[PDB]
């Protein structure tokens, strides 16, 4: 449909806000110079929602992902196979926005793993993950039927 | 084929706990 297609284009530059301000949050409490480079755009907007309010949550999961995605060793070759089995096991039971943050969290936690293990210029590649896998597991449709990535603006705690 | 049913079930708790605590605004 029209709507789901907007909704996966706006996708991009959703992770890329989410990317930024996650990163200088946690910044703020060693650093991805990738990822700390329009901000009134309610899409960056939605972005920077997205990364406050999981912020509580999110801290108390880093070390299982650190110890988890050490363990799975993503390398260029195999993040696309693993990002999307990941992804799509995530979504086998169903979607709600919890869920869809928590697919922007594991893009930003899989860039930032591979960055700090030596895989330079790779966040625009798990971009493209995310984006290609919201438009094609129909989470994008989910998003256009909750009124679009703007609704996203209205999750509060 | 183990670690991404531990990882995909991390992030559903996380997605799922989330999901709980949120409001509207
Ligand atoms: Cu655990």
């Amino acid at each position: 449909s029209a709507s789901e297609e907007q909704v996966a284009q706006d996708t991009e530059e959703v992770f890329r806000s989410y990317v930024f301000y996650r990163h200088q949050q946690e910044q703020e409490a060693p650093a991805d110079p990738e990822m700390v480079t329009q901000p009134s755009s309610t899409m960056g907007q939605v972005g920077r929602q997205l990364a406050i309010i999981g912020d509580d949550i999110n801290r108390r999961y880093d070390s299982e992902f650190q110890t988890m995605l050490q363990h799975l060793q993503p390398t260029a070759e195999n993040a696309y196979e693993y990002f999307t089995k990941i992804a799509t096991s995530l979504f086998e039971s169903g979607i709600n926005w919890g869920r869809v943050v928590a697919l922007l969290g594991f893009g930003y936690r899989l860039a930032l793993h591979v960055y700090q293990h030596g895989l330079t210029g790779f966040l625009g590649q798990v971009t493209r993950f995310v984006v290609d896998f919201m438009l094609h597991h129909s989470i994008a449709r989910w998003i256009a039927q909750r009124g679009g990535w703007v609704a996203a603006l209205n999750l509060c705690n | 084929e183990d670690i991404i049913r531990n990882i995909a079930r991390h992030l559903a708790q996380m997605g799922d706990s989330m999901d709980r605590s949120w409001g509207g605004c």
